[PDB]
């Protein structure tokens, strides 16, 4: 049926309306990088100009509408430096951004993988800002704005809250790289958490 | 990377989570 077997549409362009509350619709346009295998409704999205990694149920999701997966599968690109990409794997970071006076700012991460499909651009957390975040880091080392530093999946959790809820949510990978780290997807949103689990 | 305190409920099959 549609979108089955080889029509998937993992690895394609694919855009859509978005609307929020009374406000107007707008099109996203994207890469979809992966279908989650515990959550087969979940999908990773890349969107043009969004830097951080979403995951939509692209085809439940009321704020989706006019959904086109595009005649446009993503190849595969040859990376710039094949061995500096293995090394930022696992590795803490210190990630340069640029403001509004041109003052730079470094902001400690962790590089967590090459993304998927997009194979030029890397999954990356932050310690101040813990989702997944993707930059072709490459490019940023080469600039001189980033400094290389010397089973639950599929559970429910549930997060507490200040106000004395629990956010609901599912644990939807385990990074290769490090495996105590996690990804984890809350039902009220669609950033990707990413944290380090501390057993206790 | 940033850490997040994790226990399993057994009884509920639930990852509680919670800030260190």
């Amino acid at each position: 049926g549609p979108l089955g077997s080889r029509r998937n549409i993992v690895g394609c362009r694919i855009q859509h309306g978005w609307k929020e509350g009374n406000g107007p619709v707008t099109q996203w346009k994207g890469t979809v990088l992966d279908q989650v295998p515990v959550n087969p409704s979940l999908y990773l999205i890349k969107y043009d100009g969004f830097d951080c990694v979403y995951g939509l149920e692209l085809n439940k999701d009321e704020r989706v509408s006019a959904l086109e997966v595009l005649p446009d599968r993503v190849a595969t690109s040859r990376i710039s430096d094949a061995h500096l990409a293995d090394t930022m794997i696992g590795k803490a970071v210190e990630h340069m951004f640029e403001t509004e006076d041109g003052s730079k700012d470094e902001w400690r991460g962790m590089v967590l993988a090459r993304a998927p499909v997009m194979n030029t651009w890397f999954y990356i957390t932050y310690e101040k800002d813990p989702v997944l975040y993707m930059y072709q880091l490459l490019d940023d080392y080469k600039e001189g704005d980033l400094r290389i530093m010397p089973s639950l999946v599929g559970k429910q959790v549930e997060y507490a809250k200040e106000d004395g809820s629990k956010r609901t949510g599912m644990v939807i990978h385990q990074v290769e790289a490090k495996p105590s780290v996690y990804f984890i997807k809350f039902d009220d949103d669609f950033h990707i958490y990413v944290y380090d689990l501390v057993k206790t | 990377a940033a850490r997040m305190c994790c226990k399993l409920d057994p009884a509920r099959d639930v990852l509680c989570l919670r800030p260190i």
